[PDB]
């Protein structure tokens, strides 16, 4: 990085303002006379002791366990900010009651109780309780501030960032709030940051910076604002957990500090104060509350689980034709190949280059015959050039944001000269929505999927090579109050491109690199131009974690590195991490060497097709985890400290990660490593290694030995993994396949698990009800088979072909019972040294009740 | 009467020969399915020349033989393209 590209905070003016006040006494005071209560809300003005300005306090008790603050001027000049299509409805609340009054405060019960808020008056301060016990407090060290805004001090007015003049025509309008809490050490969560996954305390540094921008060679361990930004914050202890989402999307500094007790203050450029206080107290009733607010994960289509290859650029068409070839002459599988920006005439988006890509729909044929697929990147900056329909018809329905001047903004990006439409607007996100139509991009077919890029907005000559904060958007919003959604809409945007171009029936994929709370709901999204370097590997894990904690599930990071060239040896192993990560794709800068996994030495070829046979083996299982998300806004990658809350050991754990409740992944990510300290936790809990059976109990830290080929890899008992035994070239050739069952007894001989099955890629699921969700359970020498939702049925030649059950004894016979058949016995094999038991060809279908017993 | 493995592993009576699931350490018991991880399905390719593939393109609704005899039973149906 360039760090003088970027602001510290000294060098925001509304950062320096609000971070230079300092605990103390509130000058706010909330006058209890003007208190009114509804049955949705308590409403009471707030004053500032010394300038006399109005505020407004809108306090509501919601449902499932959450409490929502806005905080607005009484008479303001003009409208502040709200974030709009972020929430996905509006919230159900909960009545406030009051139960206690005084002169000085109010205490509030939130429907029958047990929840509880205290409203002191002088100073300004909430208090909120679970009966007796404190959970969170409001404005505890009196560090809220609220700019009113003035008749349109360095910096508070026009302020300058290298050549950069920002005109501020509001001028200072920020707004900020503190919260304690108490019995709090540990918080997690508002990426995008290069940085550990338990958040650092920022006291004696730069607060963390919330901001979406193109950061040219990111660094590590530290502060700096990357690609996107979700303002929400999770705490964890032994006790509790909770969560703060604070919706505003404008930039936003993120303060931390510790005393036991964490204290977090967030402060942002315009807007109102809404923030939504999410009390748990699970860590997943954490999880269940924010998806109420803002949807859960989109259920991927099953082949953009497997792998992509990619690269900026394969050259032509004979060079995609000639890498889809090279995965099969080496038996390696892969979904999809992508095209980056030299795909395009001279980076016109939705064009192709005359010479490269003459016949893109023969192209994709050739794919479709392969069962494979193809995305091309789209970026949202239009070349300025008045051959090009794209940038006419934008210009010529006044679709791009615009200077203050009502010129069209115009900046430097790959095109060159380049615009930028207004995804903001309604009517531009249709009209991008609408160019997705096989009609309208030529060259498209229903196998070619999207990339979102540069969606920050980057702008090669802007100020931290982003739009200017004085552009002005739909409705007159400045840039400043919108910034960190810009991205979410041009993601948005895309997916229902891909949605409506099939009539409403495809599930979209979309990757995009900025991003917001919402994102979940469209697709992908990835750390952006990483490097090709150890430490980089490494820190894919804490990052992809702080995402899947804040709902974006679908994260992965370029696997061997973006800038530079990877040795062979971290090329493996980052296949391996990759290969254990929700979003698996291979991509490279344009001056690196080509590095398709067939031009290494056989040894490395090996361990790689190693690594995607695992993958793809895996798919019934994530594209269940995925399920599991999309239903109940689970993570899919976890840290440990989710499933073993109590464990304080875990807290801080960010080399090691869970898949679900039912694998523990702890990928080699040192060269010459010779083996890895695995922490396997659980009291009275076994996990097996998955490649030799062996069992371990935890709580306990592994000296686990590794080779090149190694992936540390450990299946918790208790559960049941389904798998696809036979890896095929790509997921659409796997997708009707028979499935092998993982059974890992617990030490009281149980197990469970699910499994989700649909055609692979329709919304049929949900609008026909066309899906299976069986639930395996084993207790007491019985396998059995139910549903675990009888509305989803599917015709399907799915059947179970075997199952491997780790922990058992050896049986004397093997009944198998279903519904319609008479009672079969099967065949066995046992090794009495692993106690591993596999019963061969079950022959069931998966749609099926059935029931083996053993004995 | 049994099928004995082509590189002795086991004996399995006849109707676990393409029975659609793998017996044998060397896939020998599954010339005509996809159930065998190392397996090798051949292409007759009738009035040209043989050609052998994995087992796992046996009806992966990909056209791998010219004769088109790896799908008989995916849902693609494959032209003769052997010339
Ligand atoms: C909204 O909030 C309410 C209130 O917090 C919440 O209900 C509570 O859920 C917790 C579970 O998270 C309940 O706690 C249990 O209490 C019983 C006794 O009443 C205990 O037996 C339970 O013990 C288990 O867990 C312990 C560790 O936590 C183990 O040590 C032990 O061996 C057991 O396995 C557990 O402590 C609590 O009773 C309720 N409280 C009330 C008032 O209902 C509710 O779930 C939240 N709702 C949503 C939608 O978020
Ligand atoms: O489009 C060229 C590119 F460099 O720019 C953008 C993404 O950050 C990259 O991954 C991509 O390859
Ligand atoms: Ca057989
Ligand atoms: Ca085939």
């Amino acid at each position: 990085v360039d760090r003088s590209n970027f602001k510290t905070c000294d060098e925001s003016s509304f950062c320096k303002r609000q971070r230079s006040i300092r605990p103390g006494l509130s000058p706010y005071r909330a006058l209890l006379d003007t208190l009114q209560l509804g049955p949705d809300a308590l409403t009471v003005h707030l004053i500032h002791e010394v300038t006399k300005v109005l505020l407004v306090l809108e306090l509501q008790g919601l449902q499932k366990n959450m409490t929502r603050i806005r905080i607005d001027e009484l008479e303001p000049r003009r409208p502040r900010y709200r974030v709009p299509d972020v929430l996905v409805a509006d919230p159900p609340t909960a009545r406030l009651s009051v139960s206690g009054r005084d002169d000085n405060s109010v205490e509030l019960t939130v429907a029958e109780g047990p929840y509880k808020i205290i409203l002191t008056a002088q100073p300004f301060r909430l208090d909120l309780l679970e009966d007796r016990s404190l959970l969170l407090s409001v404005n505890a060290r009196g560090l809220m501030a609220f700019e009113h805004q003035r008749a349109p001090e360095p910096g508070a007015w026009e302020e300058t960032f290298k050549t950069h003049s920002d005109s501020k025509p509001y001028g200072p309008t920020s707004v900020g709030l503190d919260f304690s809490l108490p019995g709090m050490e540990h918080v997690y969560g508002i990426p995008e940051h290069a940085d550990s996954l338990r958040l650092k305390v920022t006291e004696g540094g730069e607060p963390y910076r919330l901001y979406n921008l193109d950061v040219f060679q990111y660094e590590l361990n530290n502060p700096m604002a990357l690609y996107g930004s979700v303002p929400v914050l999770l705490a964890h202890s032994f006790h509790r957990d909770l969560g703060i989402f604070w919706l505003n999307a404008a930039e936003t500094w993120v303060d931390i500090s510790s005393n036991p007790q964490t204290d977090i203050r967030w402060m942002s450029e315009s807007g109102i104060i809404d923030v939504f206080l999410m009390l748990g107290p699970s860590v997943f009733d954490v999880f269940r509350q924010y998806a109420s607010l803002t949807g859960t994960q989109a259920l991927p289509p099953l082949f953009s689980l497997g792998y992509h290859q990619s690269r900026w650029n394969y050259r032509d068409e004979a060079d995609v034709l000639e890498v889809d070839q090279g995965f099969d002459d080496h038996n390696m599988p892969c979904d999809v190949i992508w095209l980056d920006i030299e795909h395009a005439d001279g980076k016109r988006y939705f064009t192709w280059d005359p010479t490269r890509f003459p016949q893109p729909l023969n192209m994709l044929e050739h794919l479709a015959s392969k069962r494979r697929k193809l995305v091309a990147i789209v970026d949202p900056h239009i070349k300025v050039d008045s051959g090009y329909r794209v940038h006419e018809e934008l210009r010529n329905h006044g679709l791009y944001v615009k200077t203050r001047d009502g010129s069209d903004y115009e900046g430097w990006c790959w095109p060159g000269s380049a615009s930028y439409p207004d995804f903001t607007n309604p009517r531009m996100r249709a009209w991008w929505s609408n160019m997705f139509s096989f009609d309208n991009y030529e060259g498209s077919a229903p196998n070619l999927y999207v990339w979102n890029d540069m969606n920050e907005p980057s702008v090669f000559n802007g100020p931290e090579v982003t739009m200017l904060k004085d552009a002005v958007h739909y409705g007159g919003w400045e840039h400043r109050d919108i910034h960190n959604i810009y991205g979410l809409y041009v993601h948005m945007a895309t997916a229902d491109g891909l949605i409506q171009r099939s009539g409403g029936i495809e599930r979209p994929f979309v990757l995009s690199r900025a991003f917001f709370s919402g994102s979940q709901r469209f697709g992908a999204v990835w750390t952006g131009d990483n490097t090709a370097e150890w430490d980089h590997l490494k820190i894919s894990i804490p990052m992809c974690l702080s995402l899947a904690l804040v709902g974006l599930s679908f994260c992965g990071a370029d696997v061997g590195g973006f800038f530079k060239n990877p040795e062979p040896e971290l090329l493996v192993r980052w296949y391996q991490m990759g290969a254990y990560q929700p979003f698996f794709r291979a991509h490279a800068h344009l001056d690196t060497g080509r590095r398709e996994p067939w031009l290494l030495a056989s040894q490395y070829q090996d361990a790689i097709r190693d690594a995607l046979f695992q993958r793809y083996s895996l798919l019934p299982f994530w594209y269940t985890l995925f399920y599991q998300a999309h239903k109940e806004g689970f993570p899919v990658m976890r840290p440990l400290w989710v499933q073993y809350p109590e464990d304080m050991s875990t807290f801080s754990i960010e080399d090691q990660f869970m898949l679900g409740d039912a694998l523990l992944i702890h990928p080699v990510s040192d060269a010459g490593a010779h083996g890895v300290q695995v922490y396997l936790p659980g009291q009275e809990e076994v996990w097996y290694d998955i490649q030799s059976y062996q069992k371990h109990h935890g709580p306990q830290t592994l000296y686990l030995p590794v080779t090149l080929s190694s992936i540390p890899v450990f299946q918790r008992g208790g559960t049941i993994v389904p798998r696809w035994m036979r890896v095929r070239r790509s997921s659409d050739c796997m997708k009707d396949d028979p499935i092998t069952l993982f059974v890992a007894l617990s030490p009281q001989g149980t197990a469970q698990g699910e499994l989700f099955l649909d055609d692979g890629h329709t919304f049929n699921y949900q609008t026909r009800h066309e899906f299976l969700l069986r639930r395996f359970s084993f207790s007491g020498s019985t396998l059995v088979s139910s549903s675990a939702d009888p509305k989803g049925h599917l015709e399907t030649p799915i059947w179970i072909e075997r199952v491997v059950i780790m922990g058992a004894g050896k049986p004397a016979a093997v009944v198998l019972q279903t519904k319609g058949s008479p009672e079969s016995r099967l065949s066995f094999q046992h090794d009495p040294e692993t106690s591993v038991l596999i019963l061969r060809k079950p022959g069931v279908s998966v749609a099926s009740d059935w029931s083996i017993h053993l004995r | 009467k049994p099928f004995t493995c082509l590189d002795g592993t086991a004996t399995i009576p006849f109707d676990q020969v393409n029975d659609d699931y793998c017996d044998c350490k060397d896939g020998s018991d599954e010339p005509g399915t996809a159930a065998c991880p190392n397996g090798s399905f051949h292409c007759t390719n009738t009035g040209y020349k043989p050609l052998y593939i994995l087992s796992s393109r046996v009806n992966d609704g990909v056209c791998d033989c010219c004769d088109g005899t790896d799908e008989y039973n995916s849902g693609t149906v494959c032209e003769n393209t052997c010339r």
